[PDB]
């Protein structure tokens, strides 16, 4: 709690001492910075020079253990696709300082193993078109999930400021009581987050439905088959079956049907 | 070169080319909510599943 | 505990220390911008039950500036117990009792606009809601230590989270941590509990082994003439003729043997 | 989105045979009732 | 890890705790009453939460448990499948 | 699930192997001794498929493993370790405390 | 010196601190000059760790007796629908597998490995000692549970 | 509690009587536990609402949760002038008519619970009588060491009913699959296409589509085929016990037998009482040869 309050902080001194001891003491599965090579371990290892662990072989055995595990638990294993190959490219071996006979990059090795293991093994042509599409979309959606959260929170501040400003500075006389405080604005969840909607007579009346609480039945004009909509183009001389749906189009970067969209063309034309 | 939304995502252009082809009358039960930039918001009730 | 408008509402029960007097509060904001929870001053006299241990109702009664909500404009009163609906553990506040003039929360009709501060959040399961990923994390006051907009896996990723739970074959899966559970009545029965010493609590459960001075002649006579019964103190030993030896936690009510 | 990305990255695996890597295994493995390993039901489990 | 090829010729016998002891005929004290008459000071199992810097209970239990597991070779062949 | 799928598959195979062995299409209650005690070639083919994908890609990626480790692991999986017994010096054996 | 056979518990009666640096007793008694000559190598380079790797941990190398087609059918129809009087065995290949493993623990014997058997005894307790020191909190918890149960 | 436990014991006992199957104590208690928790849920929700009983005119008002708890009492100053005794009786009678209304509600609720319970028993019960081997003989037919003797009288009066189609099996499962075949046939039709755009259609899809439930929303996310537990074809608790320890086997089969006997005795008592009420049976044994002559 003290950390979240801001009271206790991790300093640079704590951090670097932490790292110091993290290097210089034995790690359970791996060789560590500050492990000393032994000349005579050749009696067993077979070699005098290098470090008695090979991260590549360690990774491989990790894969093997992964399958042995899936077998122990489910009794059966799914055979990997033919396009699947273990990515060894991210693995680097142990480096040793010749003078002091210690391992210099322990962390480079660990990061290597983790980075390789996490990576799925198979390329683009192992996927359906739709699958690759959705995958790309979802990458972009995360990487932007952060910054979009930022922008959204800013605009939220703007909206609330506009609300309390609008209710205070419109009239104080009629807006101090209960009808106008319940009346002037509402905070309600929208597709991206809690937003502020303006409820008013002058604001609502052009739409012909009573107020923020009004229940209603309606009848709307919709495509009989929004899945396939048959547009005829004279220009391209083409028959077009177009799919108007929120999902199918969401996959394309989130653009929906009826979306007003500025695009400047590259060869300025907007 | 560049794509950006005109205004806000929720302000929707009228699609005229597909407009003549909207046929099926479909029914809704809903509740009025509020107004953002002249755009009416609604909450639908009978909802799939 | 329920969600609306982005924040928590919790029902709680305020109580004097002897639990003689009580007040329910239905919807209270859980707000961690309050260092200490605030109540209306009028309740101070409602909650005062003068027991034997506290001759005056409260252990602590003083005046504090209490300008945080909105020179002594309020009163610190302790200790008043607080039971929140979700939690099994009572939380013990020493709240700010505020008069009408200092702060007036009448805010909507019949609604008293009470809220809960970090006084009471520190003591509940509610506290785990304060960590990254929780539902109060948005409402923490801004720090160097707390990043506002980061995705959860981004944050935890910085703290060293790499994969999902037990995803790598090197870490044992969480549910094999406990495989067998020992319940005497459901299996093999109760233990045979003896003692050598003054009481059951003052002695050892162990008898003395065969190597004792006084047991050797006896155990001898018992090895040589096995079939006849033999005098001795060699009976008290852990070792004996029968295949069932006396050592602690013999299950003697077990069907086999 | 994260979990759906995980599903999609593992999606080509789901199209291959099931084969025991112990050859000569036939009888199915028992999954018992109420083990946490096997619970597929999410009643209220949202992303939240 | 930390392996040498070591020859250990003599391990003592099993710690089953039950071994026929050395037999005598005569004893030093011929007075068996001393067995029943002997008292001692009290063994109090606990004082004040039982905190200790040397962690005795945990450490000693584990150390016994280790050579016990060694000698039974982890009890791994003894139980079939019922 | 997936035990059950495999299981059911091999049953289906085994039974359409026994009851009509020649694939004529009609049920035969008097099957040849070769079809009754005979093992499914699909089992062998599945072993060979695992070999072809999983293990082959593992040895392929195990090509660049540094030599002592391959030779040592080979010694392990075979069981033969040339190892010289470390002999405790008389000072580490008899004259040690 | 006392020349009777070695106790494995000696550490409990003597206040020597080099004891608690290692798990099993004969390694507690080991002089520093010898401990220097134990070199750090991969855990399966320890012949007992090798044995453990081959026999217990590697499933993929385990072959089971292949079922005939008749056997496959009788087994299937036994598993799906039970009719009384039947053969009570019908043993799951899971039970079978675990039986083969436990008897692999039965048939494991130590000794000179230039002769038949895989491991020196010293070799075995050496791996054991390296492993017991290596335990985490939940590691030695799993251990003590395993011990209380068996 | 009682009405349930009687039926559950009926099921357990019958399960062992007709086929050699035993129900696990675990299972038997967990059925009942589910009934109990159902009642508990209904209670949880019942306390959020209030029932108002009223005595004379409207001048004595009593507000009480259906469970019989008392929340408010309103009274005319007229009442204040009566007597302490009559005040007490008045309020008490208002409270009574409140408890009455509440108890009417609760009893509908309970009827509902009983229905759900039955629906949950049905795969077991209809599990045991829907097999090609299940049969019963009339209760008035003599039983002798070889087999059961024929009841003589009124050769018209004995009709053997049959629950199973004698030609190839049509199981309840085939019926559910038929139902979703008709659902899809209706939906995919043009008239059904227009119906799915109505309010009726979307009510149907909101209630009975599970497939469209968003991840993490309460309730089943697939449509389930009806449970099949054919009794003679599924070994339940007797095979595990027979492998492990004979003693527990003998004890559990003994329990099932005892329960079955008990149930049968209850049915004989009810039969006897219904026979006495309508006067075909006397109040003490008048026919002792029906007993002593065996």
């Amino acid at each position: 709690v003290e950390y979240l309050t801001g009271d206790i902080t991790i300093t640079t001194v704590m951090q670097e001492s932490y790292d110091a001891l993290l290097d210089t003491t034995p790690h359970p599965h791996l060789l560590t910075n500050g492990f000393t090579l032994e000349s005579d371990a050749a009696k067993y290892t077979g070699e005098v020079n290098k470090a008695p662990l090979s991260p590549l072989q360690f990774r491989i055995d990790m894969e093997m253990n992964k399958y042995r595990r899936q077998q122990k638990e489910e009794g059966v294993v799914r055979v990997p696709p033919a396009l699947w190959r273990l990515d060894t490219s991210a693995i680097v071996p142990y480096k040793v300082d010749s003078k002091t006979r210690r391992i210099v990059n322990w962390r480079e090795v660990k990061e290597g193993i983790e980075k390789s293991f996490l990576s799925v093994g198979l390329p683009k042509e192992a996927y359906t078109g739709n699958e690759w599409r959705e995958m790309l979309y979802l990458h972009d959606v995360i990487a932007n999930r952060e910054a979009k959260a930022a922008v959204l929170e800013q605009q939220q501040k703007l909206d609330r400021e506009k609300l309390k400003a609008r209710e205070r500075a419109s009239l104080k006389g009629e807006k101090s009581s209960n009808s106008a405080s319940n009346g002037i604005g509402i905070i309600f969840p929208d597709k991206d987050g809690y937003q502020v909607f303006f409820v008013d007579e002058a604001s609502l009346r052009p739409f012909g439905i009573g107020a923020s609480g009004t229940l209603f039945k309606a009848v709307a004009r919709v495509y009989p088959s929004p899945a396939a909509v048959p547009y005829d183009d004279p220009v391209h001389g083409k028959q077009f079956l177009i799919d108007t749906t929120d999902e199918t189009c969401h996959l394309f970067g989130g653009f929906e049907h009826g979306d007003r969209l500025l695009l400047r063309a590259k060869s300025d034309e907007e | 070169e560049s794509v950006r939304y005109a205004a806000s995502a929720y302000v929707k252009g009228r699609v005229t080319l597909l407009e003549s082809q909207r046929t099926a009358r479909e029914e809704f039960m809903g509740q009025v909510v509020g107004i953002r930039d002249g755009v009416l918001f609604v909450q639908w009730r009978l909802l799939k599943g | 505990f329920r969600m609306s408008g982005g924040d928590m509402f919790v029902e709680y029960k305020v109580l004097s220390r002897d639990h003689r007097r009580s007040i329910r509060v239905e919807d209270a904001i859980v707000d961690p911008t309050f260092k200490r929870t605030v109540l209306p001053l009028g309740w101070l006299e409602l909650l005062r039950s003068p027991s034997l241990r506290l001759p005056t109702g409260y252990f602590v009664e003083e005046t504090v500036h209490v300008s945080l909500p909105n020179e002594a404009n309020a009163i610190i009163a302790g200790p008043v117990v607080l039971y929140i609906t979700g939690q099994s553990v009572p939380v013990v506040l020493n709240p700010y009792f505020v008069p009408e003039g200092t702060w007036d929360m009448r805010t909507r009709d019949g609604e008293l606009d009470l809220r809960l501060g970090m006084d009471a959040i520190e003591q509940c399961t509610l506290f785990s809601e304060l960590r990254p990923g929780g539902l109060l994390y948005g409402k923490l006051p801004e720090n160097p230590n707390v990043r506002r907009n980061e995705s959860l896996r981004a944050t935890l990723g910085r703290y060293g989270m790499k994969c999902d739970l037990a995803e790598s074959p090197l870490v044992p899966r969480p549910w094999t941590r406990m495989r067998y559970m020992f319940i005497d009545e459901l299996q093999r029965g109760p233990k045979l509990t003896e003692f050598v010493g003054h009481n059951p609590r003052n002695g050892t459960p162990w008898r003395f082994s065969q190597n004792t001075k006084y047991f050797r002649i006896g155990i001898w006579r018992d090895t040589i003439r096995r079939n006849d019964m033999n005098e001795g103190l060699h009976a008290h030993s852990s070792w004996q003729k029968s295949p069932q030896q006396s050592v602690p936690e013999v299950r003697f009510l077990a069907p086999y043997p | 989105a994260e979990e759906r990305l995980k599903e999609l990255q593992r999606a080509p695996f789901k199209r291959e045979k099931y084969v025991s890597l112990i050859q000569g295994k036939y009888t199915p493995k028992v999954k018992k009732f109420g083990y946490t390993q096997h619970t597929t039901v999410d009643d209220f489990e949202t992303k939240e | 890890m930390k392996y040498a090829d070591l020859e250990l010729t003599t391990r003592g016998e099993f710690p089953h705790g039950m071994k026929e002891p050395a037999f005598v005929k005569k004893l030093d004290q011929n007075i068996p009453w001393y067995f029943s008459t002997y008292r001692s000071m009290y063994h109090w199992p606990i004082t004040g939460d039982n905190w200790s810097d040397l962690n005795e209970a945990e450490k000693h239990h584990d150390l016994h448990m280790f050579y016990t597991l060694a000698w039974w070779k982890l009890g791994e062949g003894i139980f079939g499948v019922d | 699930e997936g035990s059950l799928e495999y299981f059911e598959s091999q049953y289906r195979s085994a039974e359409r192997a026994v009851y009509d062995e020649e694939g004529r299409g009609v049920r035969n209650y008097w099957p040849s001794r070769d079809a009754v005690e005979g093992i499914a070639q699909e089992e062998e083919n599945d072993a060979q498929l695992l070999q072809e994908r999983l293990f082959n890609t593992l040895e392929t990626a195990g090509t660049s493993v540094e030599p002592w480790a391959r030779n040592l692991r080979l010694n392990a999986t075979t069981g033969k370790f040339g190892y010289k017994t470390e002999i405790a010096t008389q000072e580490e054996k008899i004259y040690d405390d | 010196k006392s020349f009777d056979a070695p106790q494995w518990d000696l550490w409990q009666s003597r206040p020597r601190s080099e004891d608690m640096d290692e798990a099993l007793q004969p390694f507690m008694d080991m002089p520093k000059s010898l401990k220097d000559r134990r070199y750090d190598i991969p855990w399966w380079a320890n012949p007992f760790g090798a044995w453990y790797l081959q026999n217990i941990l590697s499933l993929e190398l385990l072959k089971l007796k292949s079922k005939t087609n008749a056997e496959k059918i009788a087994t299937y129809r036994s598993y799906m629908r039970s009719l009384a009087s039947g053969k009570d065995n019908t043993m799951s290949d899971d039970d079978v597998i675990r039986n083969i493993i436990k008897e692999r623990w039965k048939t494991l014997e130590f000794g000179d490995r230039n002769a038949g058997y895989p491991c020196t005894f010293g070799d075995y307790i050496q791996f054991l000692n390296e492993w017991f020191k290596s335990l985490d909190e939940e590691g030695m918890q799993r251990l003590r549970e395993h011990f209380d149960r068996r | 509690m009682e009405v349930y436990r009687r039926i559950t014991e009926r099921v357990r006992g019958a399960l062992w009587a007709h086929h050699g199957r035993l129900m696990s104590e675990r299972q038997f208690h967990r059925i009942l536990a589910f009934v109990y928790n159902n009642k508990y849920e209904y209670q949880i929700r019942f306390d959020r609402m209030e029932v108002v009983g009223r005595e004379w005119g409207g001048r004595v008002e009593v507000v009480t949760t259906p469970a019989g708890f008392l929340k408010r009492v309103r009274v005319n100053p007229c009442v204040e002038d009566l007597t302490l005794y009559q005040q007490q009786q008045l309020i008490l009678s208002a409270y009574a008519n409140a408890c009455a209304d509440g108890r009417k509600l609760m009893e509908q609720a309970e009827m509902n619970i009983y229905k759900q319970f039955l629906k949950d028993l049905k795969p077991i019960v209809m599990g045991i009588r829907d097999n090609p081997e299940f049969y019963t003989v009339s209760e008035n037919s003599i039983e002798t060491i070889g087999g059961v003797l024929q009841t003589g009288d009124s050769n018209n009066l004995c009709h053997t009913h049959r629950t199973i189609p004698a030609a190839k099996a049509r199981q309840p499962a085939d019926e559910v699959r038929a139902r979703q075949e008709w659902e899809q046939k209706w939906i995919n039709s043009p008239r059904g296409q227009s119906w799915a755009l109505t309010l009726r259609g979307k009510t149907y899809f909101a209630l009975h589509g599970p497939q469209y439930r968003p991840r993490g929303a309460p309730g089943a996310k697939k449509e389930t085929l009806p449970l099949d537990i054919p009794a003679p074809y599924t070994a339940m608790d007797e095979k595990r016990l027979l492998k492990k320890n004979w003693m527990a086997y003998l004890d559990n089969k003994h329990v099932a037998e005892v329960m079955w006997t008990r149930v049968k005795i209850a049915d004989r008592e009810k039969r006897q009482r219904l026979l006495q009420e309508t006067g075909r049976a006397w109040h003490r044994p008048i026919n002792e040869e029906a007993i002593n002559r065996w």
